[PDB]
DNA sequence: TTTTTTTTTTTTTTTTTTTTTTTTTT
DNA sequence: AAAAAAAAAAAAAAAAAAAAAAAAAA
């Protein structure tokens, strides 16, 4: 009958229309409403999809709803609100809540149950439409549309801490020590006059207490309008959103996003003593839901394990890495040793062991390094791919900078920290200035990094593997020329890393004829899992640490004296990694002798080249 | 009448010429000095698949000898080099960027150098190029600093933000 | 006056708690008062885990959420404790004391700040970055009406110089014009620092975030930079004074040399209405207060055979 | 090898003016 | 109702000079 001031929306045809949305929709009348031909109807007609949502909601307990425009749209009678939400958000979300209030008491007596309904009745809900209309960009915004939601598309650049905002007032009189809380309206605190107690009853005796009100968190982002839209010889603009409650905390910086809000408008004063204002106002969106452009299942365990049963599994993960690479069998062999890593133990005498393996790639200029590269970069799930042509000295590791926004110091990590506990892979290895080259020289021997500036002494961890790839001087590698000439590095450089392969390129009839073959049919329009490796490296890496028998002693003592039949202590303890990361494939728990022979195999034809 | 102006624009504005009132701050300096501004009340600036552009293809095709004639074309004025003018063309067409499975790319774009001694009409050519197509940039020496300035900061006088 | 009933429900149970714990009976805590009779200290150490056993943690939560108004009767409490067991701890050569809360069950990030726990007892973790000097604090403050010469005392302070509003006289009429009595007023050491998050709860790509932790009494110069420490204390939330009226011309209206943010120019909530901020707006920011602080991350033999068991 | 060459890095705000518009104060 | 006093309002920044390092060569 009543209706709100000032607005068409009235409380009773809503809340029934909204009950019978409810309980009467399916997807039989969205797929009647779409009705694009090829529409599924197999059982789904008969799904119920909000009531199964709402009873799964019930049970787990959580606040969230994903209410669609289309789908709202779809029922006859409820085709009102269609309308009467875009024009008039807060009143029609203020119905959408007090209904869903009682949406929970018209299930959970349906069976008359024994839910206590007080946790329900103390917590309150909320909705999160989305798809409210055509998208439209920042660039086409008039003052048409004030207070009406809208959808909007941008690149997020920056976000700031929680900031509290009253809710509850909290007055405390010098004299009588009496305490009450008033309430703020729209941010205006009305003053209480005098005490109500009538025996104090003092003129001009209240006190505000800061620490003993009541906040609420609020959160500010800052949207940039995306490259694509802009026309030619134009700036980007900017749109400020304001993100309440669950929704803080929830946008991370530089991502691209797409939101549903409210846009609204408020003046800002011109003299900051006087009450003056100035007659141009400030446009924001205040938002409501925010869309972006671990915990294996059993099943998963199982498809694992049966998978880790095949007869050849080093291969197949040979093959998968890199599709494209044709032949090359034996690098790939080796980075897929070095993705696992062998075992990393501390103990308290000796001190901390590494177990991580590095991975040097040089030849002739023209082969195939940097795509190699590039593929094992997404595998791996923590990894920085940077080359190291130039940037600071300290870029792989911290470096102390003033802050941009604040006029304050931000201690900011490198890569190579930022590449703890993964693989760190290094582009343009030989243009790696000679100052920070011996920065490495801590983090492949120490594992450490220190910094001692601005008053700040302090080291970080960086227990990272180190896969480069580099170029020689000139067109070719002559074989006839030793390795120290054309690399230009350091020989302790090189020395220290623990497989190094040389990738040779030779006129050959038919290499070339092959190689070119494949290339043109993959030019030409016409095995491998996709997400396996990951989930799998992370099972073999996060729950998997091998030991050693004396079988591998028999072997290793052995080899190692045969090798020294120029063998540097260094390759013995580079055949144990080999060999230990080796046992975590083809999923086990201790070492034999298989994973020795291939350990010592794979360090003797690096020795070939 | 908002959004009918863009930058770059020459055009003939008509309006109002109005005086600002150039208070609140530095307005007792001035005293009797004031601002100024234009009320615009109208705009004349100076300056698509149909069966017309439908029709200028097949005229085109009809006129025959389109390879030598496109690239004689380019810049009549400079005599010679007709091979550089077949390949500027070839680098005004793209080539085919095909998306592989599995993260494999390949690239249509095309790169063209060209050397040779100074005085040859180096620096004509170019810029004749520049104009055939819409989309493009003329960046030079360090003069300024536009090829890799991919900066995260803008000091814009209007905000004092970044952009 | 009106007084608090829970107040005194907790004031007794910590009463009873010091008194009555005593297990190793040994009466730690007792040992604790005697160690710093004999040795001359300010500060007390309370474990929750202790605290945890009590009441089934009735007096424990009852702390923990509301610590901040819960703790005038801790100190009241203590204070019957010292006279009745310790009376050589009362006076100084009275010394205003310190209660130091460890071992807390569950530590907190820097990202999990939320307003909704302003006031309650926490624990956080980070690496500090930079500290100030040690500073003195007005504590109590003492002053003398300038006509009369009465000598007020105890003028309890919160953020900002807060002068007695009326005379100790009630035939002296005067709202101003007083004379601090530097001599006679107790300060403390005050020290701020600056911390942000550790490197791991960084995200793979973030701009770390930070935070104002204040030290007090004697715990300063306990936190020194590039080090990671586990602070422990209460949340608190501190208003901006300079638009509340502060006496001298020196703050003049909120003197700047930067540009502020004009994103956040009207969209930071201000409270208005309040007579002293008059037309003004007040804001508030989040901070924390610490009462311990934990890190996580001589040739001569006489005094050297001392030490050894 | 000891000479020349080269980037580059803070250096910056402490002051102003008479109106115009606000609060106190006889 | 009519006086005397007291603050807001700054904003701004490029362009040049001097000194110490970290890469080049007769
Ligand atoms: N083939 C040619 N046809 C016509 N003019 C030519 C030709 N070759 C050179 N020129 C002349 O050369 C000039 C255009 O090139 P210009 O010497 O200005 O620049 P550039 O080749 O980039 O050399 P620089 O190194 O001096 O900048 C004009 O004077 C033009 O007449
Ligand atoms: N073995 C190979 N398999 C597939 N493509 C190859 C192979 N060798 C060379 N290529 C081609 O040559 C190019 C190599 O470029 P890239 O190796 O990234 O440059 P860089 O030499 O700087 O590492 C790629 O575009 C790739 O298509
Ligand atoms: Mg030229
Ligand atoms: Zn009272
Ligand atoms: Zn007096």
């Amino acid at each position: 009958l009543r209706i709100i001031w000032g607005t068409n929306v009235s409380i009773q045809e809503c809340t029934t229309n909204f009950r019978n949305f409810l309980m009467s929709f399916k997807y039989k009348f969205r797929k009647i409403l779409d009705e694009r031909e090829e529409f599924i109807n197999n059982t789904t007609d008969e799904e119920l999809y909000y009531i199964k949502q709402l009873n799964e909601m019930r049970e787990l307990g959580t606040s969230n709803l994903n209410l669609d425009a289309r789908n709202l749209l779809a029922y006859k009678q409820t085709e009102d609100l269609y309308h009467q939400l875009l024009n008039y958000p807060q009143e029609v979300i203020s119905i959408m809540d007090q209904t869903i209030k009682d949406c929970m008491v018209s299930l959970i007596v349906d069976n008359n149950l024994d839910y206590d309904l007080d946790e329900i009745e103390t917590k309150f809900y909320k909705v999160r439409p989305y798809n409210v209309g055509s998208c439209k960009g920042m660039r086409e915004l008039n003052p048409n549309d004030i207070d009406k939601l809208i959808n909007l598309k941008g690149l997020v650049l920056r976000s700031t801490p929680v900031i509290p905002d009253m809710k509850v007032a909290f007055f405390k009189c010098n004299v009588c020590d009496h305490t009450m809380a008033v309430e703020i309206d729209r941010g205006v605190i009305q003053e209480p006059a005098r005490c109500e107690r009538i025996d104090c009853n003092e003129p001009n005796s209240m006190s505000l207490i800061h620490n003993r009100c009541s906040f609420a968190d609020k959160q500010v982002i800052k949207l940039q309008e995306t490259p694509d839209f802009v026309p030619d010889g134009q700036t980007p603009h900017s749109i400020s959103l304001c993100v309440y409650d669950e929704l803080v905390d929830s946008c991370r910086a530089g991502d691209r996003i797409e939101v549903t809000g409210t846009f609204r408008s408020i003046p800002i004063r011109a003299n900051s003593r006087q009450r003056v204002l100035k007659s141009l106002y400030k446009t924001y969106v205040d938002v409501v839901h925010v869309k972006k452009v671990r915990q294996i299942t059993d099943q998963d365990l199982a498809k694992i394990r049966e998978v880790a049963a095949r007869e050849d599994l080093y291969s197949l993960l040979a093959r998968s890495i890199a599709p494209s690479i044709y032949e090359l069998e034996d690098v790939k062999k080796g980075i897929l040793l070095q993705l696992f890593g062998g075992t990393n133990k501390t103990f308290t005498k000796g001190g901390r062991y590494r177990g991580d393996i590095n991975i040097l790639l040089c030849g002739d200029p023209s082969t195939s390094k940097s795509q190699i590269l590039q593929y094992v970069h997404k595998i791996t799930p923590r990894g920085v791919y940077t080359s190291g042509k130039g940037s600071s000295a300290v870029g792989l590791t911290a470096y102390i900078t003033r802050d941009v926004d604040t006029k304050q110091l931000v201690l900011e990590s490198g890569a190579l920290v930022l590449s703890d506990g993964g693989v760190c892979c290094i582009d343009e290895f030989d243009k790696m200035s000679d100052s920070t080259r011996s920065v490495l020289h801590e983090v492949m021997e120490q594992q450490t990094i220190s910094i001692a500036k601005a008053g700040i002494i302090t080291t970080l961890n960086a227990r990272s593997s180190i896969l480069a790839s580099a170029n020689p001087i000139g067109s070719r590698y002559n074989p006839n020329l030793p390795v120290t000439e054309n690399i230009d590095l350091p020989p302790p450089l090189l020395s220290r890393f623990d497989l190094v392969y040389l990738v040779l390129d030779k006129v050959d009839e038919k290499n070339d004829r092959e190689l070119a073959k494949h290339l043109t049919n993959l030019y030409l329009e016409d095995v491998l899992p996709v997400e396996f490796l990951t989930m799998y490296i992370s099972y073999a890496k996060e729950h998997i640490h091998p030991i050693i028998t004396e079988a591998a002693k028999t072997e290793l003592v052995r080899a190692y004296v045969g090798m020294r039949k120029t063998a540097t202590t260094r390759q013995l303890e580079s055949m144990i990694r080999l060999a230990e990361a080796h046992a975590k494939m083809k999923l086990k728990n201790v070492v034999e002798l298989e994973d020795v022979q291939e350990a010592v195999r794979l360090i003797r034809s690096a020795i070939k080249d | 009448l908002v959004r009918s102006l863009s930058p770059g624009d020459i055009v003939d504005v008509t309006g109002i010429f109005l005086p600002a009132p150039y208070t609140g701050f530095k307005a007792l300096k001035a005293g009797l000095l004031t601002e100024t501004y234009l009320e615009a009340q109208f705009v004349r600036q100076h300056k698509s698949l149909t069966s017309d552009v439908e029709e200028r293809v097949m005229e085109l095709i009809t006129s025959g000898d389109v390879y030598n004639r496109l690239a004689k074309s380019i810049a009549p004025e400079i005599y010679g080099n007709l091979d550089v003018k077949k390949a500027l063309l070839l680098l005004l067409v793209g080539g085919v960027d095909k998306r592989v499975g599995d993260g494999m790319k390949i690239r249509g774009d095309i790169n063209v150098c060209l050397m040779g001694d100074p005085g040859v009409a180096k620096s004509q050519l170019l810029k004749a190029i520049c104009k055939i197509s819409p989309r493009g940039v003329y960046t030079t020496g360090k003069g300024s600093s536009g090829v890799g300035l991919t900066a995260a900061v803008m000091k814009d006088p209007v905000t004092d933000e970044m952009i | 006056k009106v007084d608090d009933v829970t107040g005194e429900k907790v004031r007794e149970a910590f009463e009873q708690f010091l008194e009555d714990f005593s297990v190793q009976v040994e009466k730690v805590y007792r040992a604790q008062i005697e160690f710093m009779k004999i040795y001359d200290l300010n500060t007390i150490y309370i474990d929750y885990q202790h605290l945890s056993m009590r009441e089934n943690g009735a007096l424990a939560m009852a702390i923990s959420e509301q610590y901040y108004r819960f703790l005038p009767f801790l100190q009241k409490g203590l204070r019957r404790v010292v006279r009745k067991y310790a009376p050589e701890l009362l006076n100084t050569s009275e010394r205003v004391f310190q209660i130091s809360f460890f071992n807390l069950p569950t530590v907190h990030r820097i990202r999990d700040i939320r307003s909704e726990k302003i006031g309650s007892l926490l624990s956080i973790s980070g690496t500090v970055t930079r500290t100030s000097e040690v500073r003195p604090e007005l504590y109590k403050a003492s002053f003398t009406c300038d006509m009369c010469r009465a000598i007020v005392d105890n003028v309890e302070q919160s953020f900002k110089y807060t002068e007695p509003t009326f005379c100790p006289n009630p035939s002296c009429e005067n709202r101003a014009f007083w004379t601090l009595n530097v001599t006679r007023s107790r300060f403390l050491d005050w020290q701020k620092v600056r911390i942000q998050e550790n490197a791991n709860e960084i995200p793979t790509g973030s701009m770390p975030r930070t935070l104002d932790v204040i030290l007090r009494g004697d715990s300063v110069e306990r936190a020194k930079p590039g080090d990671r420490c586990k602070f422990t204390g209460v949340e608190i939330v501190v208003p901006d004074v300079t638009q509340l009226g502060l006496p001298g011309v020196k703050p003049s209206s909120t003197l700047d040399t930067r540009g502020i943010s004009k994103t956040t120019e009207g969209l930071n909530s201000g409270v208005t209405g309040l007579r002293s901020l008059g037309v003004r707006d007040l804001t508030y920011k989040i901070s924390f207060l610490a009462c311990h602080v934990i890190s996580i991350g001589e040739r001569d033999q006489e005094v050297f055979l001392n030490s050894l068991s």
